[PDB]
């Protein structure tokens, strides 16, 4: 026989207008499932290439090593009822990495005349319902990845260390290899006697950096976002230093936003500095 | 129409 | 969310117009399901019910480990193996052990008994029935950002496999068959109790005799970065690994994979590999289908 | 008319 799933996803972004996405960029959503396949969308603001248009995208981020899928985008109106919708006539085979959509979803003239109300407070909510189908001829428990907790505690504990890390006097175990692999500062310095001087990070932010090293998180990240993607900028950390440019945007505000610009030119932050250019003019 | 852009 | 089983079917009743069954008297068929814990049969009244000119067709659910969310549909086949006089559900109907839904009157007698129609050819009487079994899920997602801000994804695992496949600032070696590998005792430790006993209890060296070479790599490389690309090519041998190592969520991967191959040919070999070690999920998987297929 | 014999 068959089994059939059936699901939805919502995403809705904020302050479409001022998306300054051009022809070719996109913009990807939070990852998704049915409640052990994790999807995802991926819209173009200007279309994919015909840029006069949204591309709107349903993206197999995740699975055990194929899916047969039907798909349906819509956007949600103020009182939350589908509108513009396509749908596929069928369902399209997916494989991790593999995406299927529209090419034209909409024409953004049409979502830009608010005669038709597709962005109440300029918010696009777009919203894809799923239908998995299998052949009977899923039920077995698997854990989640548990790579950084593990790694975490090798750092929380100083199990095995290898190499110390004084900051400001304050001495710190690690591990080289990690470091170096995580650090294209860090692997410079153990490329050319275990002892690394630190004096341009204060304790507290270094912590923190370094629970991303091992980890890929930081968890005290908003209470320190200044000094820390200061310290990712020196340690070449581009992810946390583009983490730390989403709090620092999050904040912006007529009181702090010349602050924060200042900031972003001095530590490259590119995606921090025209935010708050933007946020400025908007302001002026 | 269904596409894919990968 | 909403997940829904379908299964279907056939009932050929030999010789129908024989059948002595008398208005009331009522034939059910085998058992049937969609593994599954539910079991159905099709119940029909030749002559009704309260009434007799007319067919009684219904669904009933046998067992079940005490409720069921169910449509479902009738029908009759021709010769060629067509639907014809379907009648079906509007909406599913619930269903508990020794409940049953369906159609008083499902056909006349008459039409049926009429060759014009052919509905039963060799006086054989062909009833297909379609269910599909309903339940709610509860969909899961993440949240989303509300800043212009794009975050690439994390990283941790492909820069730490970096590690392992490129051999770089490693302290220990593994003897595997022989051949010796690169590695690093500060991950195998965090990931692995039983390296973590190793290196515990010169001690750079560790011998490895219950492992090939081959599933040793894929065995560290899920050490190293969370992931078993080629899992689907030694799902048996790397359970074995999974499990003489420690390393649980591994060996939960590969009883999904060698779940998702059990067939009435390998049943048998893969529980007793489930047997040795220990694998519960596969272990039970296994013995269902085992019986199912008894 | 869907209906069940109890």
């Amino acid at each position: 026989g068959s089994k059939v799933v059936k699901f939805s996803y919502m995403w809705t972004i904020n302050n479409f207008s001022f998306c300054r996405e051009e022809m070719g960029e996109v913009i990807k959503s939070s990852t998704f499932s049915s409640g052990k396949l994790k999807w995802c969308l991926r819209v173009n603001p200007k279309g994919l290439d015909s840029k006069d248009y949204l591309s709107l995208y349903l993206l197999l981020v995740s699975c055990p090593k194929e899916v047969r899928a039907k798909f349906k985008f819509s956007i949600l109106n103020a009182k939350g009822e589908e509108t513009k919708a396509m749908e596929s006539q069928r369902a399209y085979r997916f494989v991790q990495g593999k995406d299927w959509g529209f090419k034209k979803f909409i024409r953004r003239g049409f979502l830009l005349d608010e005669a038709n109300g597709l962005l109440p407070d300029d918010k696009l909510t777009l919203f894809c319902e799923v239908s998995v189908v299998q052949d009977s001829v899923n039920m077995v428990k698997v854990p989640e990845c548990r790579l950084a907790d593990e790694l975490g505690g090798l750092w929380e504990n100083s199990r095995f260390t290898d190499c110390c890390l004084c900051v400001a006097g304050q001495e710190f175990q690690a591990h080289k290899a990690i470091l170096a692999a995580r650090s294209p500062v860090f692997s410079a310095m153990f490329e050319h006697k275990n002892r690394v001087e630190i004096n341009d990070v204060e304790p507290e932010v270094f912590k923190e950096m370094m629970c991303f090293i091992y980890t890929g998180k930081a968890p005290n990240l908003d209470k320190m976002a200044d000094d820390l993607l200061a310290a990712a900028d020196k340690y070449a950390l581009e992810r946390l230093k583009v983490m730390c440019e989403d709090a620092l945007c999050s904040n912006l505000s007529v009181e702090n936003a010349a602050e924060i610009l200042i900031l972003a030119d001095l530590h490259s932050a590119d995606q921090l500095k025209t935010q708050a250019v933007d946020f400025i003019n908007y302001h002026a | 129409e269904v596409t894919s852009t990968t």
